[PDB]
């Protein structure tokens, strides 16, 4: 499923992401845009045998278990398949753990590179939330 | 790929100070942590001090807390280890490590979390 911008903004708001760990809703919408282009089925293979899964590109070495990644820690205690669902819930609940790790949203490279320090509110503007 | 190069090191008197430097080059944009490890004679490598480059947050092994300070110059892709108040037990080969993955803090002092390594530099406390 490829979300629309405002569709995803409303979903993320319902999931309690607005101001989660201090990050306003726009940060999360922007992160999803640059991480996955709003695509819930996005995947990216990495050189360590891990894969990044889903709308927020959560990694299989540290966060979810895909059964094929060396050194798997599975800190979110979830199968990576659950992160490819059309509903965002499993991704969001894992993202809540990730953003709580100690370095905020810096865990998401695409967010650091294209969202951090920008006018992130633009991503929810017009959405009638 | 990322190249790491250490400078500094050598002899120091107990109670004294030494500064180590680590310069990163190559695919430096994706660097997440720069971290100092060490390996004392006859012992396994251990993480000493980790720095998360996008916030400046730092993580230390218990045996060095308060004595060693890791810092960076992010714009120049540098990490520094200031070793103050050195002890006998600090004699070791010190190695810079880096990674381009967003490693959870709890695993930031584990060597298996790191992808790139310097050459090692000897520090000897007399
Ligand atoms: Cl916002
Ligand atoms: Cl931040
Ligand atoms: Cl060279
Ligand atoms: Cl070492």
């Amino acid at each position: 499923k490829v979300f629309g911008r405002c569709e995803l903004a409303a979903a993320m708001k319902r999931h309690g992401l607005d101001n989660y760990r201090g990050y306003s809703l726009g940060n999360w919408v922007c992160a999803a845009k640059f991480e996955s282009n709003f695509n819930t089925q996005a995947t990216n293979r990495n050189t360590d045998g891990s894969t990044d899964y889903g709308i927020l590109q959560i990694n299989s070495r540290w966060w979810c278990n895909d059964g094929r990644t060396p050194g798997s820690r599975n800190l979110c205690n979830i199968p990576c398949s659950a992160l490819l669902s059309s509903d965002i819930t499993a991704s969001v609940n894992c993202a809540k753990k990730i953003v709580s790790d100690g370095n905020g949203m810096n865990a998401w490279v695409a967010w650091r590179n294209r969202c951090k320090g920008t006018d992130v509110q633009a991503w929810i503007r017009g959405c009638r939330l | 790929d990322v190249q790491l190069v250490e400078s500094g090191g050598g002899s120091v008197q107990a109670g004294g100070s030494l500064r180590l430097s680590c310069a990163a080059s190559g695919s430096t944009d994706s660097i997440e942590y720069m971290t100092w490890f060490r390996q004392a004679p006859g012992k396994a490598r251990e993480g000493v001090a980790a720095l998360y480059t996008h916030t400046g947050n730092t993580y230390y092994t218990d045996s060095v807390k308060g004595r060693f300070t890791i810092s960076q110059d992010k714009a120049k892709n540098m990490a520094y280890l200031r070793m103050d108040s050195v002890k006998s037990e600090d004699t070791a080969i010190y190695t810079c490590g880096a990674t381009r993955k967003a490693v959870p803090v709890r695993f930031a002092l584990d060597q298996s979390s790191y992808d790139y390594w310097g050459q090692g530099t000897q520090v000897t406390v007399s």
